[PDB]
RNA sequence: GAGCUGUACGUAAGCGUUGAUCCAGAGAUUUCCGAAUGGGGGAACCCACUAUCUUUAGUCGGAUAGUAUCCUUACGUGAAUACAUAGCGUGAGGAAGGCAGACCCAGGGAACUGAAACAUCUAAGUACCUGGAGGAAGAGAAAGAAAAAUCGAUUUCCUGAGUAGCGGCGAGCGAAACGGAAAGAGCCCAAACCAAGAAGCUUGCUUCUUGGGGUUGUAGGACACUCUAUAUGGAGUUACAAAAGAAAGUUAUAAAUGAAGCGGUCUGGAAAGGCCCGCCAAAGACGGUAACAGCCCGGUAGUUGAAAUGGCUUUCCCUCCAGAGUGGAUCCUGAGUACGGCGGAACACGUGAAAUUCCGUCGGAAUCCGGGAGGACCAUCUCCCAAGGCUAAAUACUCCCUAGUGACCGAUAGUGAACCAGUACCGUGAGGGAAAGGUGAAAAGCACCCCGGAAGGGGAGUGAAACAGUUCCUGAAACCGUGUGCCU
RNA sequence: GGUAUGAGUAGCGAAAGAAGGGUGAGAAUCCCUUCCACCGAAUAUCUAAGGUUUCCUGAGGAAGGCUCGUCCGCUCAGGGUUAGUCGGGACCUAAGCCGAGGCCGAUAGGCGUAGGCGAUGGACAACAGGUAGAGAUUCCUGUACCAGUGCUAAUUGUUUAAC
RNA sequence: UAGGAAGAGUAGUACUGCCCGUACCGCAAACCGACACAGGUAGAUGAGGAGAGAAUCCUAAGGUGAGCGAGAGAACUCUCG
């Protein structure tokens, strides 16, 4: 049993855009990943 | 460019220089002429929808312009080419 | 919390060791929570002990 | 588009629906592959977005 | 608009093996409800629609030289015009 | 002004001198997510209500608009509670979020490290977080600097000076004024008092509102007195009050015109090169063109140019405006302030002999005969007038734009990234993060034949070259082979 | 970064195959047949998660497949997923999360009331046949059910109270 | 029950019923294990004989012969008698 067990759900819970934007520090990472020009944030 | 389509040019640089002929294509994108009967090419053309039969097909490709002087039709030499505003449009004027 | 007419509230600075030693503490407002009129409404806000004194109705 | 601005607004409008019925004719054919001249649909699209812009300028 | 809520019909071996079945198939605009989609099928063909059934299909992956993107999402609407009805072309 | 329908080494249908494609200004359209704001949500989805149309025989459908929260404010309604007030509703404004990891101000604030250990000290008020944000910010018109018998707001640069100083007097930290420059600009309140109200009983006196007045040192103002202005003049949206518009000029955002060699020969695949002749030059910039071009092309110097939008500068409009002198009877001149104790911090200055400045806490002046400073403190002298506000320029930085420059790089360099790179890939995630440029002048990109299922090859042909053959300039070394002169 | 050496070496990942016929340039390895052998509380049949086109058909055999390959979960084209009743939403709440006002707090924020969201639970109406390259309680045939809507017809209320 | 109320039910008849998912794998070569990896992966069903049994052995339905082979039958190693 190894340590990636994926669940959709879970995935969007925890690092999903919406939880991002819901905290000051979630917001930090979405502006570090724009101002590196991530395709993918969240 | 200083010449298009239907001019009659001097071609005054490379293996056909002193031939003159009539500019069939303009590529000013590549500043690219097509001069009747110049620069003929040797195409190995496979048998297709056009040209059935297939063939080693003799056909011009496209000079430099710079390389092509617009011949006065008034002289039949090369000539510069100067800009002149005759009532409505403008015209090519010879030196 | 801060006092509402003077705007005293927590700043920072070092507690000393007898030896020199430097650790951060704050220095608080003597603020006490007080009914007054603030726009003609009477609630309570925090003033500090300082603004009370004399002047100012409760 | 001087020959649109000649017509009434209700006039467009009809004059829309027109090409609109043209547009939708055009695709039908290309789908089931019965359409040669395709750049009629180009044109009809163009048309119906001049149509629209005539009409917004007139409020 | 209904114009705007059916694109284009479908004319593939399965679509063409269920138009004697008075069964139509369209490609419709992805947001249309199938209600949408009855009232346009009906004032585009002149026909009264029995019932509509609609599947939305996924965009499919397709590379073209280290380059990997998604063909369109697609919805598509079955048509299934009454026995009394005339017929749509193709 | 003749081609065009982006790339990219395709087919098709078309468009264009009745002016296309293309270039610049203005406008229109601008799905959904995102502060996201009708409610919800696992971003790019789901589900509504209220109006007003619309469709159907009616459900079922469609269109348009409105509907978040808080703050301020007006108007309504309105509990316990009688008046009220909270609360609730509606209408106006406003905010929200982002970011140029820069610069700036503020709140909060490390540690490694140095001290050859380490605790005071250093690193360092740095990194970092948070807030405010502005094109700059901050500072700023003396309760200043000084000690000539004098300076006149602030800021920045040079200098003073590694000085004076601070410092387990260790490591280290380290000024300022004077002098020299850049740039310069000054102003408005609070209060006496005056007028007109409202609110109060202080009941004819006080306390709030709006206007006038008024701003400074042995003084200024109020207040009396007089002299001239009541826009004659003056000033202005960069402070000094604040909205407005016009016009002309200019700059930017597209462009136009623009001299002179097809010169003769040589080599060559090709001439811009050699040799020999000319010419233009306010143009011998740069680039391209089959090798190196002032005279071939795009251009270059010079000279013209703008319908539209924006910026700047003048001028007009528009708006706004009182200044001198003479008297110090009386009045006013920033109060829980200044100062002080205690605890901290900032000052180069580590509590010291510690002035000066700020924070928390407590105590707490004088208030014109008054007050502050000159590095404990007192006296004298000198200079200054705090406890209110505003203020351009010289300064800092550069996500950007335009024009350029380099004894800067040239594909392992230079950006991580010359190439569809913050990609692929790795990671649950924050986050980490590559490799990879060159056919030819032109595709002229090898018809045709031959072996082969193809791949691949050999001919033929193109080309200057194909040992330039679609990852194709050059093509080193390792390494892998075939052949053979000498040896074994 | 390239290329050696080790080296034609270790290894080629649990397992039963055989022949005949076919296909094809080519066959231990693809297709068919027959026999044989293996699993059978599974090595069968469903379903959820997760994956995301791997599914079907045709063509292909560079690379991938530890060999081969005519084959493939690989490459290239075209296709393919049908619901009032199945599962989820237009229903419900649990833990938990958020949270108007509010309380607390250098900033940031933390907490929390009303109110929300949130299944792993509650509620809730469809069955049997057929059909097939690729879906099926979804398509078709038959027979239903749930919730609504009008339209005809009587029936009964139409301000003392049917509903 | 508080409230609201002239339309309500009954019968027949014919219409109306949205969005999302639906392919395929799913004890696996398609999921988690870098692999076409002896591992891990919740739930429903899970036949017969003998049997208490879902044990065991052999079988049914159904599924499969497992992506290197041909020989050889030394040492040695492993797994077995
Ligand atoms: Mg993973
Ligand atoms: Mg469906
Ligand atoms: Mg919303
Ligand atoms: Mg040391
Ligand atoms: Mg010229
Ligand atoms: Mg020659
Ligand atoms: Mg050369
Ligand atoms: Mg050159
Ligand atoms: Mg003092
Ligand atoms: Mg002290
Ligand atoms: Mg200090
Ligand atoms: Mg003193
Ligand atoms: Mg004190
Ligand atoms: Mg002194
Ligand atoms: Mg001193
Ligand atoms: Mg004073
Ligand atoms: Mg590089
Ligand atoms: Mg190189
Ligand atoms: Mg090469
Ligand atoms: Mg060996
Ligand atoms: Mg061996
Ligand atoms: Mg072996
Ligand atoms: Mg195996
Ligand atoms: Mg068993
Ligand atoms: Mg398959
Ligand atoms: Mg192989
Ligand atoms: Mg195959
Ligand atoms: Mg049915
Ligand atoms: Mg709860
Ligand atoms: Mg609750
Ligand atoms: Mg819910
Ligand atoms: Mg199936
Ligand atoms: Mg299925
Ligand atoms: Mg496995
Ligand atoms: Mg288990
Ligand atoms: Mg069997």
């Amino acid at each position: 049993k190894r340590t990636y067990q994926p669940s959709k759900r879970k995935r969007k819970k925890v690092h999903g855009f919406r939880t991002r934007m819901s905290t000051k520090n979630g917001r930090r990472v979405l502006a570090s990943r724009r101002r590196k020009g991530r395709k993918v944030l969240s | 460019m200083h010449v298009k389509k239907g001019d009659k040019v001097k071609v005054i640089t490379g293996k056909d220089k002193g031939k003159s002929g009539k500019v069939l294509a303009a590529f000013p994108k590549k500043d690219r002429v097509l001069i009747e009967g110049i620069n003929m090419v040797k195409k190995h053309t496979k048998p297709s929808n056009v040209n059935p039969q297939g063939g080693i097909l003799n056909v011009e490709a496209p000079i430099h312009v710079s390389n092509v002087m617009l011949l006065d039709p008034k002289t039949g030499e090369p000539t510069r080419v100067g800009y002149e505003v005759k009532g409505d449009k403008k015209v090519r004027v010879a030196k | 919390k801060e006092c509402v007419i003077t705007g005293r509230k927590s700043r920072s600075g070092n507690k000393r060791s007898h030896a020199m030693n430097s650790s951060k503490r704050t220095w608080k407002a003597n603020l006490q929570k007080v009914r007054i009129l603030v726009n003609g409404k009477p609630k309570k806000v925090w003033v500090s002990a300082r603004a009370l004194k004399s002047g100012k109705v409760e | 588009a001087n020959d649109i601005r000649d017509l009434s607004t209700t006039e467009i409008q009809d004059q829309e629906k027109a090409l609109k019925e043209e547009l939708f004719n055009l695709r039908f054919q290309l789908a089931t592959g019965q359409l040669e001249n395709t750049a009629r649909i180009r044109e009809v699209r163009k048309a119906i977005a001049r149509m629209k812009t005539i009409v917004r300028e007139r409020e | 608009d209904a114009r705007d809520i059916i694109k284009r019909p479908v004319v593939t071996e399965e679509s063409t093996s269920i138009l004697d079945d008075k069964k139509y198939t369209f490609e419709v605009d992805t947001r249309a409800t199938k209600t949408q989609v009855k009232y346009a099928v009906e004032e585009i063909f002149d026909v009264k629609v029995a019932k509509v059934n609609v599947m939305n299909y996924k965009g499919k992956l397709k590379r073209m030289g280290r380059y990997a993107g998604y063909t369109n999402k697609r919805r598509k609407a079955i048509v299934t015009v009454t026995a009394d009805s005339k017929e749509i072309q193709f």
